RNA sequence: UUGACCUCGGAUCAGGUAGGAGGACCCGCUGAACUUAAGCAUAUCAAUAAGCGGAGGAAAAGAAACCAACAGGGAUUGCCCUAGUAACGGCGAGUGAAGCGGCAACAGCUCAAAUUUGAAAGCUGGCUUCGGCCCGCGUUGUAAUUUGGAGAGGAUGCUUU
RNA sequence: AAGCUCCUUCGACGAGUCGAGUAGUUUGGGAAUGCUGCUCAAAAUGGGAGGUAAAUUUCUUCUAAAGCUAAAUACCGGCCA
């Protein structure tokens, strides 16, 4: 038994797509984000992770939609930053 | 030639006249006993084709058998279970053959032809006196009827290699170490 | 009330079923026999 | 027998017009190769050189099609946000993975 | 292979061991008219009068099981509709 | 292949001379009942089927109905005078027919037939 | 408009895939693999071999398909692939060989089911006459037309056709994009590994006079 | 006559979903506001957000067409129509499968 | 009111039959695990053992919906080789036939589907001096003829009891 | 009573069976190797099984869903030797 990260396993094209695979070690990059209101929803997400899944289907769907609205807000800020970079 | 007409009508058994008869008979057979007796065959053309005659010593019995699985499947057919239940009831008679007569969602209905080996009309007739011999005791229990010959794979060809003489006899032949004198 | 024998009830219920169920014309023509004369 | 005229008259009965000036690449998505790929394979029994030749022929087809498809403007790259049916089920994609896990863990245990 | 002179043979009396007699065609046609139709055959009849030959043929495939049996049943039922209006 | 219980299904053949003398006494008892008659029946000359054995003939099961008719031997008398009949086999060639008809005429020449009662 | 093609000019193409009566599990898997890559086709099985080859024409007319891909098995061991255009178009016989399907775990590639292919052909496909009418048939059969409502939008696989000796070699690959160093492409193989030797070409739909014969075919 | 390659009224693939979604489980597109993509490649979004009081009333008294199934086309749960519910009843009872 | 025919029952009515034993061999149903792969689960063990049902001196199978591709063979069964071949498989362990050929022995038949219709010609009883009387079964079919490498019907002239 | 011969006369051949789909079991054998249950359910120059790239399924070979039948075969039991 060994860790999968240590094994050089190629990425497989499942129902979840591979996207564009980045080379390992050679110019591997990452991203950057802090936020104010979306990170407030990450607070709302983590007690929901800590206190477990909600037995109420209404409250579980309501808290998932709040994270969806946070992703929609975070995405709209990202295209706004892309438009600002195109203007500059 | 009334039985040629019956043969063509029995082929067409989902049609309106026959499905009506199969509906009203199934209601009647349901409220009778399981292993009750029939004075005359319900399908006289199938009884005739299978060996029934209007002679003293030939009787007809009707059996209801429960349908479904045993996902294990009972390798015995429902006809073979039907034939075994008449012989345990009419232990003095010999099971000649059987045929289908009716169907339901819970039961299947079969009619079984029995021959009395102790009547004098039977022993006098050389077309049916073979069943008087003691080798033919309880043919339905040994798989010797038409259902049993089917389920034992008693056909000829490359397709029936393992079961054309009996699988247990063939397995004994194929697993026997034959050692000769001057090896 | 009183209990009828089983075969008496079965042959009587075969009457009612024959007159209630609607019969295909192959069997329905047997319900029309000829007259006394 | 090779009735070369007969193949020609039969062909023009079937043919849909595939001209890059008149019909876009979105219609056919078919690319012929410059090389005939018989020159790439010296020996048929040579397995690795044979698969490399077929890889290389679809390599230029994948590159030449991508340039023609990006210009025309239809999408080419499947988004990370998109999920749909797959030609192999997820179960088939799993035991593909532990085929390479036991092959990777065998060579690490062999080194260890 | 080897050159042997061939013989003609007497006609097999097991040839066409079904029933091609003119009498057995009378029995089959008379029983059908007395018996009527199955419920599935009634649906194929109704589609054939309406003109939906393709739907009747596909329905016969799903019910009987093979395409050649679908051709046979639809041919027999189309000849029933033809002989029905001849009497009409 | 000693994977199963070979010990409980091993057959030895110490009765091979015992079966031989029993076999000879069965042939002896067969000619005791059929005293002037032979112990076997006439079988036709038949060509082996596959291309490996095309060039060798053997003894078959019985004579064709056409082979009995050409030799002048009746079909319902042939089993009673020691000739095997096979209705399944066909001639399909004149060489198979001529070889077996000649065999039946040779049997006819060597035959002594006795008159009923 | 019941074509289910939302497009400017329509490529109205339907195919019908059939396995005859003796197809093995290997042949049946290849028919299931090919039909998973054609959203414009429908499946059928158990076609009576004692029937006539032009009753295949009646079959596809009934099901409204203008192409047929017929799998004929001999002895339960030998696969013969038929391509035709159903009313009048030419017909090609093939002999399938060296079959490999998706259930083998060594393939390690995957593509969107029903997505539109990149058909890759050969130079020898373009010059030579009998292969050139064959290329018309594969383009019609393996086409996946433009506006087909069962076709996935994003295009991620290449269908490869090539000649080596006298045989057509069919390969399927997955388009995968990576980032370069300081997007370049690479293909990973998916499935239907099979070899098609052209047997004989008919002018008719499933009959008609005979146009191409291969005088190099050694039958199994 | 050339075959006109149209889809018949009885064909299995006569009407297709717009969402280009097959037998894929609908556990995906739960954390994502959208649901599926269409043939041209542009995006299909969830229609709306259900009310808490409406969901509470649905839990107390379920509708006639409720099945507990998430629609592959819309994020709202799929509800059977009146004609679909009548078709299920006629299939189950079997008294009149086909009208007129 | 009488008398059927059909169906269902009773009788310490007459005449019979089945149970249980044995089970070495035979026909079916049902059905393990230990072991092996120096661990082990697919597999194997094994279509075995234990359990149930059923026969005879043998049983079973059996007169092709056969094998074949040949110049064809010709019911079944068993021996010799085929052959550790074909075929299947954690392709490892392994599993594993058959046609042909040489022998042993050989044997073929009965129905249903036909109108005897110029004559139910068939059969069980129980009463007898026994030589032949009734009763019943049966036309919703008991005899004769016929069973597809056939056959029937007329004619025909020999040959058989 | 019977065998044949001839012919301006006839010749009936087995259905909830086959088959299509599915689940189980079994086999060297997913042309499903056989068998069983379940859903649907046939034909009459028909049906079954094979051969064949040979140009269309050409040809070969039998006739399932009724039945009987000695011998060659087996035998730690039975009557003996």
């Amino acid at each position: 038994v060994y860790s999968e990260k240590e094994l050089g396993i190629p990425q497989l094209n499942t129902v979840t797509p591979v996207g564009v695979t980045k080379p390992k070690g050679k110019k591997k990059g990452k991203v950057f984000v802090d936020d104010r209101e979306s990170m407030n929803t990450i607070l709302a997400m983590v007690e929901a992770e800590k206190q477990g899944q909600i037995e109420s289907k209404i409250m579980r769907a309501r808290q998932l939609e709040e994270i969806r609205e946070a992703r929609r807000i975070e995405a709209e800020k990202k295209e706004a930053e892309r438009k600002a970079l195109l203007e500059n | 030639g009334a039985l040629k007409y019956l043969e063509e009508l029995s082929k067409k058994k989902q049609s309106d006249v026959v499905r009506f008869l199969l509906r009203v008979r199934c209601w009647e057979y349901r409220q009778l006993n399981v292993i009750h007796r029939a004075s005359r065959p319900s399908r006289p053309d199938k009884a005739r084709r299978l060996g029934y005659k209007a002679k003293q010593g030939y009787v007809i019995y009707r059996v209801r058998v429960r349908r479904g699985g045993r996902q294990l499947k009972y390798q015995r057919s429902l006809r073979a279970t039907a034939e075994e239940r008449v012989g345990r009831r009419c232990s003095n008679l010999r099971v000649l053959n059987s045929y289908w007569v009716n169907q339901d969602s819970t039961y299947k209905y079969y009619e079984v032809i029995l021959v009395d080996p102790n009547h004098k009309a039977i022993r006098r007739d050389p077309r049916i006196n073979w069943i008087c011999n003691p080798v033919h005791k309880h043919r339905e229990c040994r798989g010797l009827t038409s259902t049993g010959k089917k389920s034992r794979g008693l056909n000829k060809g490359h397709r029936f290699n393992k079961t054309r003489a009996g699988r247990r006899k063939t397995w004994k032949r194929h697993n026997t170490l034959s050692l000769w004198r001057y090896r | 009330m009183v209990k009828w024998p089983e075969y008496i009830r079965l042959q009587r219920q075969k009457k009612i079923l024959r007159m209630r169920l609607k019969v295909p014309p192959a069997i329905a023509q047997f319900q029309y026999t000829l007259d006394k004369n | 027998i090779n009735n070369k005229e007969g193949l020609l008259t039969a062909l023009r009965r079937i043919q849909l017009d595939i001209n890059p000036k008149t019909t876009p690449f979105s219609f056919h998505q078919s690319v012929v190769a410059s090389k005939r790929t018989e020159d790439s394979i010296p020996q048929i029994e040579d397995d690795l050189q044979r698969e490399l030749a077929f890889m290389n022929q679809a390599l230029e087809a994948a590159r030449l099609g991508r340039s023609l498809l990006r210009k025309e403007g239809v999408p080419f790259t499947r988004p990370t946000d998109y999920f749909a049916e797959m030609v192999r089920t997820d179960a088939t994609m799993e035991k593909v993975k532990q085929k390479l896990i036991e092959e990777a863990t065998a060579k690490k245990a062999a080194a260890e | 292979g080897h050159k042997t002179t061939r013989r003609v043979l007497k006609e097999r009396p097991s040839r066409r061991k079904g029933a091609q007699s003119k009498r057995t065609q009378f029995v089959r046609s008379l029983i059908r008219e007395v018996a009527g139709l199955a419920p599935y055959e009634r649906r194929v009849i109704e589609l054939l009068r309406n003109g939906k030959d393709k739907r009747a043929r596909k329905f016969s495939k799903k019910k009987l099981g093979t395409f050649g049996r679908a051709k046979r049943k639809c041919e027999e039922l189309q000849r029933i509709i033809a002989e029905s209006r001849r009497a009409h | 292949h000693f994977r199963k219980h070979w010990q409980r299904r091993v057959r030895c053949h110490f009765d091979q001379p015992g079966k031989k003398v029993t076999r000879r006494l069965a042939r002896r008892a067969k000619a005791a009942a059929l005293a002037p008659r032979p112990v076997d029946k006439l079988r036709p000359i038949v060509r082996c089927p596959t291309v490996k054995y095309n060039r060798r003939t053997r003894l078959g099961r019985g004579f064709t109905l056409e082979e009995l008719k050409a030799a002048g031997i009746p079909r319902l008398l042939a089993p009673t005078i020691g000739i095997a009949v096979d209705h399944r086999r066909k001639n399909l060639s004149e060489e198979s027919l001529a070889a077996n008809v000649q065999r039946l005429k040779d049997y006819k020449a060597r035959l002594i037939l006795f008159p009923r009662k | 408009d019941r074509s289910n093609i939302i497009a400017e000019r329509k490529n109205k193409q339907r195919v019908l895939v059939l396995s005859s009566r003796g197809v093995t599990y290997r042949h049946r898997h290849l028919l299931n693999d090919l039909a998973s890559m054609l959203p414009h086709g429908r499946k059928d099985a158990k076609f009576d071999t004692k029937s006539r080859l032009y009753e295949l024409c009646e079959l596809a007319e009934l099901y409204n398909c203008n192409n047929v891909l017929f799998f004929e098995a001999r002895k339960g061991k030998d696969l013969y692939m038929w391509f035709s255009k159903v009313p009048n178009g030419p017909t090609v016989k093939f002999y399938a060989q060296n079959l490999h399907t998706m259930e083998e775990l060594h393939f390690q590639g995957n593509c969107l089911k029903g997505s539109r292919p990149i058909l890759s052909f050969d130079a020898a496909f373009e010059q030579e006459p009998y292969l050139k009418v064959i290329k018309e048939l594969f383009l019609h059969t393996f086409g996946v037309p433009q506006g087909h409502k069962k076709s996935k939008p994003f295009i991620d696989h290449v269908l490869s056709f090539s000649v080596a000796d006298g045989k057509i070699w069919v390969r399927n690959y997955e388009i995968r994009e990576v980032e370069k160093v300081k997007t370049d492409i690479n293909l990973i193989e998916i499935g239907p590994r099979f070899v098609l030797t052209p047997i004989i070409i008919q002018e008719g739909s499933f009959g008609g006079p005979i146009l191409y014969e291969n005088k190099r075919f050694i039958s199994p | 006559d050339e075959i006109d390659p149209v889809y018949d009224s009885d064909d299995t693939d006569y009407n297709v979903p717009v969402n280009t979604i097959g037998n894929i489980p609908l556990s995906f597109y739960d954390s994502y506001p959208h649901i599926g993509y269409d043939i041209n490649g542009k995006k299909i979004m969830r229609p709306a957000t259900g009310d808490a009081l409406q969901n509470l009333l649905d839990s107390i008294e379920v509708p006639e067409g409720w099945t507990g199934l998430t629609d592959p086309n819309t994020g709202k749960p799929l509800n059977l129509s009146r004609d679909e519910l009548e078709l299920i009843r006629k299939v189950q009872q079997g008294l009149i499968p086909d009208d007129v």
